[PDB]
């Protein structure tokens, strides 16, 4: 050991604003308003209105 | 124009009126402790707790 090969991938990443190409394996659930909640709109979270 | 024997004396008058200014007080302010430092964030407020 160290002298035998080992594969390396780096991932780079970029958030941005523009539509995401990649994404995590959560699941959607239905939308509601007019309330007070806990909110994750593609990685953004946040709370509120 | 001194002398040790003249003297002036005034014959007319002028009625001034004048204006003065003066501030008196200022906008009263109230400013929330939580919601300017971590607004809307349970793990913020606890931290800052
Ligand atoms: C001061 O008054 C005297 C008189 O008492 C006069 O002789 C003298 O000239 C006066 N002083 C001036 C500078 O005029
Ligand atoms: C004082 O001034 C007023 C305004 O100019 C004038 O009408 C009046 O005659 C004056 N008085 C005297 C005693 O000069």
């Amino acid at each position: 050991v160290g002298y035998q090969p080992y594969r390396v991938v780096v991932l780079s990443f970029e958030l941005l604003n523009a539509p995401a190409t990649v994404c995590g394996p959560k699941k959607s659930t239905n939308l509601i308003k007019n309330k007070c909640v806990n909110f994750n709109f593609n990685g953004l979270t946040g709370t509120g209105v | 124009a001194y002398s040790n024997n003249s003297i002036a004396i005034p014959t007319n008058f002028t009625i001034s009126v004048t204006t003065e200014i003066l501030p008196v007080s200022m906008t009263k302010t109230s400013v929330d402790c939580t919601m300017y430092i971590c607004g809307d964030s349970t793990e913020c407020s606890n931290l800052l707790l």
